[PDB]
Formats: C-alpha cells, structure tokens, sequence
C-alpha cells in the first residue's frame, strides 16, 4: 500500500490549523503552479524574461 | 566604461533586465563578448596558454 | 591522492583543451538530426585545426 | 506535384500559386522558391515557414537575403541552434575589430 497523498492532506491540514497571516501567500502559490500545469503553452511567447 | 565596478555592475544588471527585448540579437552579443573579454584573457592566460 | 594531484598537472593542458573540442563535437552530434549536412563539413574543419 | 529542381538530401522546389496536393490532405501555396536542407515536405503556405530548417524566398535573391531574416529577430527566437548562430557573429565581430 500506499500512503503519500494521505500525508500530504494531513501536513495541510495541520498548516490549517495553525493559520497565520502568510498562508494566503502559500496558497496564491500552490494555485498559481496548478493553473500553470494545467493549462501552459497557450499563452508563453518570446519575452524570455516571461 | 568609465565607472567604479560597484555601480558597473549594477548598471549592467540594469542595462541587461530593462533593455534586452527590444534589442537586436548581434548588439546583445557585441555586449556580452565586449564585458566578458576581461575574462577570457585570464582564462586563457591561466588555463590554456601553452 | 597528493601523488595523483602532483602527477595531474603534467597530462592538464591536455585534459582541459580536450573538454572544448568534446562540447564542440557533442552540440554538432546534437545539430545532426535537422542540418543532415554537418557531419561531412564538421569532419573536414575538425582535421584542418587539429 | 510541383518541378523539382533537385532529388536527393537536399531538395529545391519551385511552386506556382495554386492547391498542390497528394496522397492525404490538401492545402494551398503561394508561387516561389523553397528550399529544405532535409528531404521532408516543404510549401510556401503559413505553418511551413517556421519549421527548423526549411528556407523560403520570392526568387533566388530574395531567398538568399531572407536566410539571414532570424539574424536580425530579436534574442530568444532559437533554442538548440542559438549556438552556432552566436559563434558565426562572435568570430565575425572579434576580427573585423580586433584586427582591422
């Protein structure tokens, strides 16, 4: 067996738990990531500083 | 050329961040071997030179 | 490791220009697929500056 | 199909303006000359003037003097080549000042 996302959700949970003013930060990160792997390619061109 | 290394440096960060996506390819290039000339003879001087 | 450290300096002038000329071969190996034309002029200047 | 003006590696094609197709789907080309350092498909037609090496041009002149259309495309339009590119001006630069 396997128990990894289960550590995962239980290492938020107690992130959660203890909440503090830059979790917001923390979260506006783990979202961006996820918008920019689900979707990418579309709309990166030129600018390689972008 | 004609300022202290300190601020050199940071005009060059400067100079690289703001005005290299509207810059023709070969000025870029002029730039980068006209800084990293300095360099490459003491490479060359140390390492390679016979 | 003191006696390999002493005895290296001797075979260094080589070791360090062999590292160009395999970075320069390994780029052209890489080029190989698009530019089906290199591997023939590529051996020709490699024979001519050795 | 169009002439060809050579077979081989390395392939010349000239085209007229109209729907050449084959064998499988169709699409249209303008009239020129088009040049490939491969022996893959080539047409004047959009999507194909991007392709790494694949070279097009209104004439012979004209293709000539476009070969050297990404050299003045600002940095970060080649990725593997950027290389050899890099170097063929580098050389250039250093002698004609270094020298002359």
């Amino acid at each position: 067996w396997d128990l990894t996302a289960f550590g995962l959700v239980a290492e938020w949970f107690l992130a959660y738990i203890l909440f503090t003013r830059f979790f917001y930060v923390l979260g506006l990160a783990a979202i961006m990531q996820l918008f920019f792997s689900y979707f990418a390619v579309h709309f990166i061109s030129n600018s390689w500083l972008m | 050329f004609y300022l202290t290394n300190d601020v050199s440096f940071l005009a060059h960060i400067q100079w690289m961040v703001m005005f290299t996506p509207l810059v023709p390819f070969w000025i870029t290039i002029a730039y980068i071997i006209c800084i990293s000339t300095k360099h490459f003879y003491w490479f060359f001087s140390n390492y390679l030179k016979r | 490791f003191m006696r390999f450290r002493r005895a290296f300096g001797e075979y260094s002038h080589v070791v360090a220009f062999n590292t160009l000329l395999f970075l320069m071969s390994f780029t052209v190996l890489c080029l190989t697929p698009v530019y089906s034309f290199l591997p023939g002029v590529y051996s020709v200047i490699y024979l001519y500056l050795t | 199909f169009p002439n060809t003006y050579l077979e081989g590696s390395v392939r010349v094609v000239t085209t007229f303006d109209s729907e050449y197709c084959r064998h499988g789907t169709c699409e249209r080309s303008e009239a020129g000359v088009c040049v490939s350092t491969s022996g893959r498909w080539v047409l004047n037609n959009d999507y194909y003037r991007s392709l790494p090496g694949v070279f097009c041009g209104v004439d012979a002149v004209n293709l000539l003097t476009n070969m050297f259309t990404p050299l003045i495309q600002p940095i970060g339009a080649l990725d593997i080549s950027a290389s050899i590119v890099a170097g063929g001006i580098v050389a250039i630069v250093v002698t004609c000042l270094a020298y002359y």
